[PDB]
């Protein structure tokens, strides 16, 4: 309650700022009205951060290397530039994978060019080619190389695209250049966009002229689930129990071949709209594959999403969906019976960069908790369009 | 809610005629606003009395950008009824010089300065060349009525011809029409009937003929309009007469451009040019 | 990256190869190749380098950032519709008209048209 | 061998008349001169060709379809022994008014008219505003020496200050400099001294003072220059005097523009503007 | 040969690789790639396949033959100016507007624009 | 199952009134159908939505940036039991092709996916005066499977019917477009029922229900509703239903045999519409 | 030489009114040329006494191309010394239906068939759609004067409004003006004042009113224009009054469009 | 010309593909690539190869540009493809332009 109290609180909080900072930050704070359909008149997003105000946002390199490309396990990702960027992002995100690290999986490893002064002055293209050669002898079982560029790469004018083309043609290898310099974009969102563009332009269209893959009318691809602590595996077991076949996983526990097999798949299930809506739209426009957003946070959202997904297939899938819901009902009923009385009525404030504040609200409400505050570091206005109804 | 524009060659008293016109309309229960589209920001000094009104272009650059600009900082009512805005312009050689008008006109619509209490809106626009942001009123249909301030001298009649040519080009796209001619007099012979001859051939009408006076020279030092200085002045009543015909003007025509010889032949017969 | 420059001042359209993402902008590529886009400032506010850019490979359109300075100049020149502003803010997709001194080359094929006049006609 | 020249000033002060007469005077000394009309009015070659008006580049380009097919011979007209071209302009309301200047100078360079078969090349550029097209000759290093026609008028000096601001803006990337200042008689008593002071404030020189002579009108009706109409007249002598000191000019300086207040105080000094006070403002 | 197709009906400009000089015309290249240029005749006498061609590599412009049949059709839809007719007759250079069913692909980069309407508006 | 239909004819003969009344009957039998107005004046959805001239795609795409930014719900409205209605509209007179709106609207409907599976019929009302341009696009691009030509006893409406059949046979090889029949709208002229029957036999097709004139149609139009809803118990309401049953039960989709202009003249004198013509 | 164009919806008497118009005009000794810009080629049958004049488009295709075409084979003189040109369209579905007008008008200028001291040139143009070669006379400033033939019906008045919108678009680029509203009667009550109401809404004066009778149809079997059939008839003089009012019309006014409801209110308030 | 014919000069010699029916039906570009290798073997002192295409080359559909690019870079020698099919143009005049 207390909408006027919230407005007065916003006003008295904004008083410390200088005129420019106050005027800009006023646009980014709002009191939720669930009846609004267009967020942009009510609130503004996807703008540059005010200097010297201790923002929580990251860079495009974090959004590309750390979020999208990093979870892919059989590829080797090179942090092109100085050592800090690769060092601080090493194994800091829990994307679960099955493999032997250093032989056929390389997720928790840090491959970098380790730029020095002479690299900055003369360039690192020859160093990049030498590094690509060194990687192949050291790790013969890698199935592809990506070059995630840091700030000096674009700042000194290196040509990583031509190096990637030449080396890939020479070694018959997939080499993907990603121009994800941190100064590009205001947050990790442009990193998501750049990584999706790189996937579309260097990876996705490779098994286009082949048809050796045996497809099935029940083929789905999980898009935008990064297996944080094993989330994608739970979602996968829930989907496979429903009678579908999951061909691809983007990109938690993901493989390059699974990415290449995504054009064959009949339907795309997109868990995160913010990071992978671009490639979903591209696939819908190119291969004619429809896509939909689902939510597996909490029993209510999980059941709703399962029924919505089953509605896109024949009646056997719906019967299997009802079977799965009936099988799993007592477990979450017992969980609620145990934990809701302890958590009933508590108030929670949230602040996560995109999709997840809105995504977990249902799970909290399934335990009698209510979300007083929801917040995003990098979400666009469509995400706020989606979250105004849920708050 | 009629919006007009004053177009003419520089140096033909257009800024003063617009200001004394505006002062003449303020007294008769009308709330009007002046928008200075001339690059040099001397088009609101007699109303505001200010030495030099800060232009929108000036204060947008110092405040970072035009988004950080407040309407109460650009729109000053030095006279209670009259609202004055100076668009400003860039430095010479730096981009299009008319782009100051585009920023100011867009800014005023964005903040809604055209709301619920304006009877007249006047644009004092550079008329030497009609391009970029100077042709923007006619091109964007911002100013439905256009009055040209001309003179006996050939360049002023040539300037009036060019504006009429630009009105014809945008006649179909927009309601904008030539409302009449304003003849500002230098102490030369056979002027009023010369511009009447111009108007009769353009298909438009003369509105008034303001003669040169020395009362305006006294007003310049005051930084005030003649009307507020000496309301009993013969020029001050002349400006009321020009103002009253502006409100009660009803015919708005699509102009007829005049060729080089035909404009020239008008000058030779009157003896202005040999 | 392949860039095709086109202008009525140019007898023939010029085809150049450019390195993507350089700190030097489209203005760099143009100046190195003798393309006479009018550059009249060093702070990116005059808008005289306005060019019309066409992505010839529509599948290979790269997401970019439209900075607040370029956006405001495009409004002051008038070459920024409200739909293109919303498209850039929500989808991070470039508008049709750009400032060459503030445009970063991407890895695609581009057609760059200019009239030899400063932005704002 | 070529001295590229430009003449700037406010509309209607006598740029074309003075330029044509000075160019006609130059031909008397055996100088080959070319006149490029960079004014949308397109009457800066009338008194040399004795014609109604020279056909502009924009006219032939539109009537023929494009600028590629345009013959140099049709574009370049030789009268009095001096070549004449008119840039023209687009229709008022569309495009940039200075677009004709951009098209004309580009076409002339491609076709070879600008090659050094001429001692002097002159540009009659409108200076009521400094934008694309009209400031293009300064920006693209196409006119090394600029002469500003200025009268004892508030607007005329304001335009002169604006043109000097354009010159200094491009003073570090090219050799465009300010040759001098031409004063044309506005029948103003203190004006010859007024422009002398303006040139000293700007750091340049008054190259000459042209007196208002009614013999110019008698040559203008004839579509002829004053020097050929009446070679023994003293007006032809002043134009001849202006021609010699233009050739003998060596003071090409980067000007120092002055502010709006310094322009106004300079007007009040010579009595054109009265002495203003702050206590006589409200009445 | 690289051909870029462009139309308001197409959401994105399409880039294709084509073999130059084939007896199957640009109409052939468009139909294999699913570009919906209206083709409403088999004798080359309608104007339905009118397209606008821009040679992106202005230096690599190939001399061709403007067939009398195509010339007359282009004049029947008011798309052949007299200056361009003279340029084709004397210099053997292609006009701006062409008929796709009668246009032979050359070894260069082309931008092909069509509106989805037959020639003659 | 996705039975796509088109109605052609001369301007001003009653295509929109016949189409909306036909469509109203189809919904009464529980058929989910959609109307796409391909006429430039865009009044073929007045009597289904009851509001006004429906906002066209040309207007919505112009006020917005472009076509893809425009919303499906903004142009495709639901009326009379949810029969979907869209208007193509047209460009400004004298600018471009008058049928450009048809080319734009059909592409937008396909790209969005408005041709959903649970639709039974889709009707296009298109001016038939000229065949060319965007008005031939539904025939050329296989958009409409079966065509019904509204025709009257007038010489022009008969000539326009022959022109449309000429278009079908030209594109018959490349697609499934066929002639469904002819609808005779009555001007109350004498000996017109057999005249349209004779023309259909000359063309080689059947003739769909003949519609007598009445002033009850204008009565429902002034209130902006279909005749069948305004009076369900009127004979015109059942007559519109009878035309709709024959449309659903129609199975004779033939490739027409266009006839020569002199044949049209000869067949007009044999019914008294045209006076017999002697060269001398 | 005055160039005029007759625009209107298909089937309101656009052809016969034009044929009888210039039949009266040549009775005054004037030299008038008729150009048929309708894909239907009956726009000149009643002044030539022919089954169907060979269209320029048919002749070009048969004889190779339009270059091989001769002026004599396309220009035929009729009664009163009227010069007759017919330009057909293409077959349905084959390109723009208006290419015939562009080919014919360009052909006539190239052969110089206009300069031969002609007084009046009349274009009978399809008015169902304003586009392609049908809008070409307005687009290229071919016909300075334009008369719309309309009746008291929605489609006829809607067509008149559409042509007026076309005049406004090209008014700035050439002297193409709306001259008047020729009104023909389908024998409906209060039609004279209804069309006059539409005309004064435009601000352009109506030229004349043409009632319906059977005299034109008796002439139609003859293939001979009413004026030349029987000069003493009621309608025979009525086209004389319409021709006289056309040659002596000194006022041309740019039209202002009328909205759909505004036109609907005009039709409703007349009891229809 | 001043040269040794067959060694470093080849003006009066006729090098041809000698198309047969199978080359008309099945491609024709594989023969072109094989022909270029034999020219290198038997005439090593040549300083470039030009492919002058006759009428059937453009009528059956052949990509002599790609063969010129692939074989030119492989052998580090200039291969010039000329699309001078006789039916193109009305006379020898267009042959000069091509
Ligand atoms: N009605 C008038 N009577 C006498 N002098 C006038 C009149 N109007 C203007 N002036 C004089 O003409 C000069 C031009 O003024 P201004 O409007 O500032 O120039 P511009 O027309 O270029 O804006 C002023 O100095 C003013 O004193
Ligand atoms: N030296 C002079 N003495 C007297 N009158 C002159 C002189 N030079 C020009 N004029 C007059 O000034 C008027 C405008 O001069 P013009 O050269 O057309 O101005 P612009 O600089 O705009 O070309 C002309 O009508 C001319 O008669
Ligand atoms: N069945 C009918 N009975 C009587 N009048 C009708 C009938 N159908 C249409 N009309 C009348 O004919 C006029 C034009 O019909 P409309 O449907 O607008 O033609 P179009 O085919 O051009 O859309 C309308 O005003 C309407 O009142
Ligand atoms: N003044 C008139 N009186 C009676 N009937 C007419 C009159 N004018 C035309 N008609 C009839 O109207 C029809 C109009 O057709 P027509 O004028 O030949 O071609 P268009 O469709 O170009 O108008 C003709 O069949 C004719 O019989
Ligand atoms: S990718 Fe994104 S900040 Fe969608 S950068 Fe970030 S593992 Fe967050 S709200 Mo860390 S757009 Fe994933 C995210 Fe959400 S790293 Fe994780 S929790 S659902
Ligand atoms: S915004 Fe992003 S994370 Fe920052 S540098 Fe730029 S790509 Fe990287 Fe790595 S090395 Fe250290 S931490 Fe930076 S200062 Fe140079
Ligand atoms: S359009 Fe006009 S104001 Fe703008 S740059 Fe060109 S000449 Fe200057
Ligand atoms: S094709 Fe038909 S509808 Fe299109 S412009 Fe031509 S005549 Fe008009
Ligand atoms: S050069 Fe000034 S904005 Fe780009
Ligand atoms: S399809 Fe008819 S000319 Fe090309
Ligand atoms: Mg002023
Ligand atoms: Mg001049
Ligand atoms: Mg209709
Ligand atoms: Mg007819």
């Amino acid at each position: 309650m207390s909408r006027e109290e919230v407005e007065s609180l916003i006003q008295e909080v904004l008083e410390v700022y200088p005129e420019k900072a106050r005027k800009d930050r006023n646009k980014h704070l709002a009191v939720n009205d669930p009846a609004v359909t267009q967020s942009k008149k009510c609130i503004i997003s996807n703008k540059k951060s005010q200097p010297g105000l201790m923002t929580i946002r990251g860079c495009a390199y974090a959004g590309s290397k750390g979020v999208v490309w990093g979870p892919i396990k059989d590829m080797i990702h090179i942090s092109h530039g100085p050592v800090g960027c690769g060092q601080y992002s090493r194994a800091g995100r829990r994307n679960y994978y099955i493999g032997t690290t250093g032989v056929n999986a390389f997720v928790t490893m840090n491959f970098t060019s380790d730029f020095q002064e002479k690299d900055i002055v003369f360039g690192g293209d020859k160093k990049l080619a030498k590094l690509i050669d060194e990687v192949e002898t050291l790790f013969p079982l890698n199935k592809g190389i990506s070059v995630q560029s840091e700030c000096p790469i674009g700042l000194i004018g290196d040509d990583i695209e031509s190096v990637s083309k030449v080396k890939g043609a020479e070694l018959s290898k997939t080499i993907v250049p990603v121009r994800c310099e941190g100064f590009r974009g205001v947050s990790q969102s442009l990193g998501h966009h750049i990584a999706n563009d790189a996937v579309r332009d260097w990876v996705l269209g490779k098994r286009d002229e082949d048809t050796t893959f045996a497809s099935t009318p029940y083929d789905v691809a999980i898009i935008g689930d990064y297996n944080i602590g094993g989330d994608a595996w739970s979602s996968r077991i829930l989907l496979e129990e429903m009678g579908l076949r999951c061909v691809a996983q983007w990109s938690g526990d993901g493989s390059i071949s699974e990415i290449e097999l995504t054009p064959k798949v009949k339907l795309n299930l997109v868990h995160c709209y913010r990071s992978m809506n671009y490639i979903s739209r591209h696939m819908e426009e190119k291969y004619g594959i429809p896509w939909m957003e689902y939510n597996f946070f909490g029993p209510t959202k999980t059941i709703e999403s399962l029924r919505a997904i089953a509605a896109k297939f024949d009646e056997s899938i719906q019967k299997k969906c009802e079977e799965v819901i009936a099988k799993y009902k007592p477990e979450w009923e017992a969980v609620v019976a145990k934990y809701r009385p302890r958590l009933e009525g508590k108030r929670v404030m949230l602040y996560i960069g995109g999709l997840r504040p809105r995504h977990v609200i249902g799970a909290y409400e399934d335990l009698g908790m209510e979300v007083v505050g929801t917040g995003y570091e990098f979400a666009h206005n469509d995400d706020y369009d989606r979250t105004m109804k849920e708050m | 809610m009629r919006q007009c524009a004053i177009y003419g060659k520089g140096g033909i008293g257009k800024s003063t005629t617009t200001q004394n016109l505006v002062a003449a309309l303020a007294e008769m229960g009308k709330k009007v606003m002046i928008v200075g589209c001339d690059p040099k920001a001397d088009s609101t000094r007699l109303i505001l009395h200010s030495k030099a009104q800060n232009t929108i272009m000036e204060m947008a650059a110092e405040a970072g950008t035009v988004e950080d600009l407040e309407l109460e900082d650009v729109l000053k009512a030095g006279y209670g009824g009259v609202k004055c805005v100076e668009s400003g312009g860039p430095e010479p050689g730096v981009g299009c010089a008319g782009r100051g008008v585009i920023t100011a006109i867009n800014f005023l619509e964005e903040e809604g300065a055209y709301e619920d209490d304006l009877d007249f809106v006047f644009y004092d626009v550079l008329g030497d060349v009609v391009c970029g942001g100077f042709a923007m009123p006619i091109r964007e249909n911002k100013a439905q009525e256009i009055y040209i301030v001309c003179s006996g001298e050939m360049m002023a009649m040539y300037a009036a011809n060019n504006i009429s040519k630009g009105i014809v080009k945008y006649a179909n796209s927009g309601s904008v029409r030539l409302g009449g001619l304003i003849c500002n007099s230098r102490n030369t012979d056979r002027e009023d009937e010369l511009i009447i001859a111009l108007a009769n051939k353009l298909g438009t009408q003369m509105i008034h003929f303001v003669p040169r006076d020395n009362v305006v020279q006294r007003a310049e030092i005051r930084r005030m309009t003649v009307i507020e200085y000496d309301p009993k002045a013969k020029q001050a009543d002349e400006y009321r007469a020009l103002a009253r015909k502006v409100v009660d003007n009803k015919l708005l025509v699509i102009p007829n451009p005049i060729t080089m010889d035909e404009l020239e032949e008008l000058l030779m017969e009157f003896g202005i040019m040999e | 990256a392949t860039i095709y420059f086109s202008s009525p001042l140019m007898p023939h359209n010029k085809k150049v190869q450019a390195v993507a993402g350089k700190r030097s902008t489209l203005l760099g590529v143009a100046q190195e190749n003798g393309v006479k886009i009018p550059f009249e400032c060093q702070d990116g506010n005059c808008g005289s380098c306005l060019v019309k850019i066409t992505h010839l490979d529509g599948e290979r359109i790269k997401g970019m950032l439209l900075t607040d300075k370029e956006r405001n100049v495009l409004k002051s020149v008038g070459k920024l519709p409200k739909s293109e502003e919303e498209r850039a803010a929500v989808r991070d997709l470039p508008p049709t008209y750009r400032l060459a001194c503030q445009t970063i080359v991407t890895d695609e094929d581009l057609l760059v048209e200019f009239t030899g006049e400063p932005g704002g006609a």
